[PDB]
């Protein structure tokens, strides 16, 4: 099985803002899958 | 064996930029030069910081370049004065068509389609003598001269037309440098040994006996065959001479030469040599080359070997 | 023909079909050169732009003469694009700048080639400057051979005399006009 | 191929040399230069801690990628085996310039010192110059204005 | 790879069916009418 | 090696305030580049805010004595109704001319088969070609023609090309390298006994063989081939220097949209579309 995340959490508050992702059903380890990932497992930015 | 055979990379060095030259009116620029302290070679970092600079600049004199009146020669719309004979020529001697654009019945266009001499525009390129490569299109070697003179390559060939920049061309077939060199090295070894041995010994009543023996045979070899073949052929299918006088310069060359400032500028007149090259072919072998090096190595090794050994040790006792 | 591996030596079928195709599109294999700046006759200010263009070729050579390249391996001629040197190779030498040899070519070792001129030695006591070059790219050591073309130059110590003030426009045909017809003369006045 | 070519070998001029017959072209030429210099300052592979096994880095936008050598693979080119002749060791490669020193006598300076894992195992020294010095920008500020 | 396309950066001339949904978008914000433009005409335009 | 996630720098100090847009852009350059399978910097390499400029928007200027196309590029009046498309994209020089006023510019319309690639831009650091920079086909009302000795055809050349040559070269290099190996081996041993004893009546007897054998084989083979080959059909194609190159309409539009104040974000947009360099000369051929 090849991995992909759930939908990412929309944002946290302003003054520094964060988005987060999980693979709970999706994950490779069941029946010995392939790559889990293609980008950043967590994400954050300035508000402006 | 060799490794890093290719020699140590010289990285480029350039001097400090000079002054901004006396500001050139007609180009409306001033040029800042720099020189080379060592070129790049064997793969070193190029002169990647660009080798020349131009600054936009206010003039400080009028431009003094003339217009050409050219004594009844025909001024084409891009400014070339072609020969008066070519007015209403037919074909197109200006490139611009200005020679023919509005006319009555033209002068005689040739009695047929004729192809030009093969690769003939190479005879009209320039050569950068410092860099060992072509530059420019110095002559328009598709200029027809308003005439239908022709050369035949073979009975099987179509006829070919001579552009007016060439004093003569010959078709031939030649080999003019011819080289075949070949080497063979062959080496064989055959080695072997084979052997046998035997022996036996002997010595209440008590008695003892012994026997032993051996055998071997072996054969081995190495072989090498390595062979080389270099063939270099220089073949000279065309030979040519470009005229001594009145050569027809290419549109794109005749443009740049007019554009150059009348007052000197090192960078502006220098780009003519990057663009058009340093020298042109007055005569030359429009030929073919084949160069071929075939190197071969073959090497081989073999073995066979056999052995046996035996021993026996016996005793009797009685009373 | 270029695809042919060559183990047989030349396959005359392919070599002849290629050679017939060479009649149909050649390449320049050897050549005899005249300098670009001799050509030009059409342009306005021809003579002036010509003078300047010789003069630029002198400076261009002083800057880009491949004598300044490090010694070429295996007796190639050094050649310089402007920003990199590459060596032009001899038959039996190859690689990017001639670093390696066919097994026959190793026998030559003749090795006769120049390094750059020194700057000008100032006037020789008959007012002529001069300069010399020293055969000093990788020297004629194991074999022996002269570098080609005269080792030294002599050049009159010429310099400028007058306030520079730009340049005049000059064209080849004009100067021999000892006589020309009386002008349209609209400022009527009188002739002599 | 004679009827459908591609470009095979190239000699280059910097793009900024083209800017002509637009408003402020005089200035735009220098600004496209400084922007190209700054583009190169983003893009130069010096930002990338070098690929192993002779692979050359390149900058993706805000990111590094590797042009690996054949049948050696992965993001750093660590996995697999090379093919063809090999020199051994690790040939040296630069980390990015220390940002230009303030002007003296009309010239800046900058220094790069091969601070990534050094030329090692007999590998050749980093290909380039440790230090550069360049004339300052004050002629744009005074003249083009 | 026997053609390469690049679209101009701007000064573009629109297909009239797109242009007419764009002239039908509200200046007020309410996501559903804007959603139909992405359904009918895509999220991004192909530039190279 | 450990995966490197990207890090943003702190922002630059905005910009000179843009006279046309009435905005300012601040750069967010890179402190650490992502490497080794680690993340690129999430979000935007720039941001932009409104700003009241002391800077003017530059006006933009037409052609005077020269004709003007719909884009704003300028072209000689001697190229109006020349019947070529002299205006690069919109051919306003060919709008509503009379067939009595029209004339032939040349016998043919066909260029050398990919002259287009000669006018492309070039990104040195990705190594790739970039979009149309030089107009490769400003014929310029001229009938500069060449017979190609390869593909056997006549072609038309532009005044933008310094030289289109029609030389051929093909250079081939082959390396083929081969190994093969094989082995076989045998070993044997035996160790043996007998004894017999009789006493008076009673007797006993015995015998033995320990015996053993081993063999092995191996083989290994490898074969490695390289070919590199080049073809050319024009070998110096030379583009002119910038004094005589005529530019592509959208590239020249971008040069007009470039802000004339130093917005780094604005100047990147040309560099990403058109690269770092133009091809000044080269070989058009094959590999
Ligand atoms: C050209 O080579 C031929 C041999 O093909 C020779 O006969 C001819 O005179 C040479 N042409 C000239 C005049 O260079
Ligand atoms: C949520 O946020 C980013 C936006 O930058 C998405 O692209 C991604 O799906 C992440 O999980
Ligand atoms: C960004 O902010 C800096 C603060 O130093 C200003 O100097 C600059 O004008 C820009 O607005
Ligand atoms: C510096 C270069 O790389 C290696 C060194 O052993 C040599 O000095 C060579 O010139």
């Amino acid at each position: 099985i090849d991995g992909k995340w759930n939908c990412w959490s929309n944002w946290s508050s302003c003054s520094g803002r964060r988005k987060t992702r999980q693979r709970q059903c999706n994950n490779p380890p069941p029946q010995n899958g392939g790559s889990p990932c293609s980008g950043p497992a967590s994400e954050t930015l300035d508000c402006s | 064996r060799e490794c890093n055979w290719q020699r140590c990379p010289i990285n480029c060095l350039l001097g400090d930029f000079g002054p901004w030259s006396d500001c050139d009116p007609c180009i409306e620029k001033q040029s800042k030069v720099r020189s080379v302290l060592r070129p790049s070679q064997f793969g070193g970092q190029p002169c990647t910081a660009p080798l020349v600079a131009f600054q936009p600049c206010i003039p400080s004199k009028l431009c003094k370049i003339e217009e050409a009146d050219c004594k009844n020669k025909f001024r084409c719309d891009s400014g070339r004065c072609i020969a008066r004979k070519l007015e209403c020529n037919g074909e197109n001697d200006c490139g611009d068509n200005s020679d023919e654009r509005d006319c009555g019945r033209t002068k005689a266009v040739c009695t047929r389609k004729y192809n030009p001499i093969p690769s003939v525009q190479l005879m009209g390129n320039g050569f950068h003598f410092l860099a060992g490569e072509p530059r420019g299109e110095v002559l328009d070697n598709s200029f027809t001269g308003g005439i239908c003179k022709t050369v035949k390559s073979s009975r099987t060939s179509n006829p070919y037309r001579v552009p007016a920049n060439l004093e003569n061309v010959g078709f031939e077939v030649q080999t003019a440098e011819d080289d075949l060199k070949t080497d063979f090295y062959k080496d064989l070894t055959s080695l072997g040994h084979n052997e046998n041995q035997q022996g036996s010994f002997s010595s209440r009543s008590e008695n003892i006996n012994h026997n032993s023996a051996f055998k071997q045979a072996i054969q081995a070899s190495h072989k090498k065959d390595s062979s080389f073949i270099r063939i270099h052929k220089v073949m000279k299918v065309l030979n040519f001479t470009t005229k001594a006088k009145d050569l027809h310069l290419s549109d794109v060359f005749l443009k740049a030469l007019n554009h150059l400032p009348l007052e000197y500028n090192s960078a502006l007149y220098s780009r003519i040599f990057d663009d058009f090259g340093t020298h042109y072919f007055t005569s030359g072998s429009l030929g073919g080359v084949y160069d071929l090096l075939y190197q071969f190595s073959s090497e081989e090794l073999k073995n066979s070997g056999l052995t046996e050994e035996e021993a026996k040790h016996c005793v009797r006792i009685e009373t | 023909l270029a695809w042919e591996k060559g183990s047989s030596g030349l396959e005359e079928k392919t070599f002849s079909e290629w050679l017939e195709s060479v009649k149909e599109n050649p390449a320049v294999i050897d050549f005899e050169l005249a300098p670009i700046v001799d050509l030009v006759r059409n342009i306005p200010c021809a003579v002036t732009k010509r003078n300047n263009l010789r003069k630029a070729l002198q400076e261009y050579a002083a800057k880009f003469d491949p004598c300044q390249c490090a010694p070429c391996p295996n007796n190639g001629r050094p050649t310089l694009s402007g920003t990199e040197c590459l060596c032009v190779c001899q038959s039996g030498t190859y690689g990017e700048n001639c670093e390696k040899q066919s097994p026959d070519y190793k026998s030559n070792a003749v090795d006769g080639q120049w390094g750059c001129w020194s700057s000008w030695s100032t006037c020789d006591a008959t007012y002529k400057r001069s300069r010399t070059r020293e055969c000093n790219n990788p020297a004629p050591q194991r074999g022996g051979k002269r570098c080609e073309g005269e080792k030294r130059q002599e050049e009159d110590c010429t310099f400028s005399i007058m306030e520079n003030n730009g340049q005049p426009c000059i064209n080849d045909d004009e100067e021999m006009k000892e006589v020309d017809l009386p002008e349209i003369e609209a400022d009527s006045g009188c002739p002599q | 191929v004679t009827n459908l070519p591609q470009v095979i070998k190239q000699k280059l001029t910097p793009l900024y040399e083209l800017v002509k017959e637009v408003p402020c072209a005089s200035v735009k030429k220098l600004y496209l230069k400084w922007a190209l210099e700054e583009y190169l300052d983003e893009f130069d592979p010096c930002h990338c801690r070098p690929c192993q096994n002779g692979g050359l880095a390149t900058v993706e936008g805000t990111h590094c990628l590797c042009h690996c050598k054949p049948y050696t693979f992965g993001a750093a080119c660590e996995q697999g085996v090379l093919v063809g002749n090999q020199a051994g060791g690790v040939d040296g490669g630069w980390s990015c310039w220390s940002s230009w020193s303030p002007c003296v006598q009309g010239k800046k300076t900058r220094s790069r010192e091969c601070n990534n894992p050094p030329p090692s195992g007999g590998g050749r020294s980093c290909v380039g110059e440790t230090t550069e010095s360049t004339q300052c920008e004050d002629e744009e500020l005074e003249h083009l204005r | 790879e026997v053609a390469h396309y690049k679209l101009k950066p701007r000064s573009l001339m629109l297909h009239y069916e797109f242009l007419q949904r764009v002239k039908r978008l509200p200046l007020e914000y309410s996501y559903g009418e804007y959603r139909d433009l992405f359904r009918d005409f895509g999220t991004h335009y192909i530039t190279e | 090696s450990s995966p490197v996630n990207c890090q943003w720098d702190f922002y630059a100090p905005w910009s000179e305030c843009n006279g046309c847009t009435k905005t300012q852009t601040r750069r967010r350059s890179v402190a650490v580049y992502g490497q080794y399978g680690g993340q690129p910097c999430v979000g935007n390499a720039f941001e932009t805010q409104s700003c009241e400029p002391t800077r003017g928007c530059p006006t933009e200027e037409g052609c005077g004595e020269r004709f003007r196309c719909f884009s704003g590029q300028c072209i000689s009046k001697s190229l109006v109704c020349n019947g070529d498309s002299d205006c690069d994209e919109d051919s306003a020089d060919e709008d509503r001319c009379e067939d009595s006023e029209r004339r032939p510019s040349c016998d043919i319309d066909k260029p050398p088969p990919n002259i287009e690639l000669t006018g492309n831009g070039y990104n040195e650091l990705t190594g790739q070609f970039r979009n149309r920079v030089i107009n490769t086909k400003s014929f310029g009302g001229q009938c500069r023609k060449v017979f190609s000795g390869d593909g056997k055809d006549f072609y038309r050349l532009s005044g933008n090309v310094l030289s289109y040559t029609f030389q051929v070269k093909i250079n081939n290099d082959f390396n083929y390298e081969f190994y093969n190996s094989t082995w076989s081996y045998v070993k044997h041993t035996s160790t043996e006994h007998t004894s017999s004893s009789r006493k008076r009546r009673s007797s006993s007897s015995s015998s033995r063989s320990y015996t053993s054998h081993t063999n092995e084989i191996h083989k290994g083979k490898s074969y490695q081939l390289l070919v590199v080959e080049n073809t050319v059909e024009v070998a110096q194609f030379i583009n002119n220097n910038p004094e005589f190159l005529q530019l592509a309409e959208p590239f020249w539009k971008e040069l007009s949209h470039l802000p004339s104040l130093y917005d780094y974000s604005a100047y990147r947009r040309l560099i990403d579309q058109y690269g770092t360099h133009y091809l000044q000369s080269g070989s058009l051929g094959g590999e």
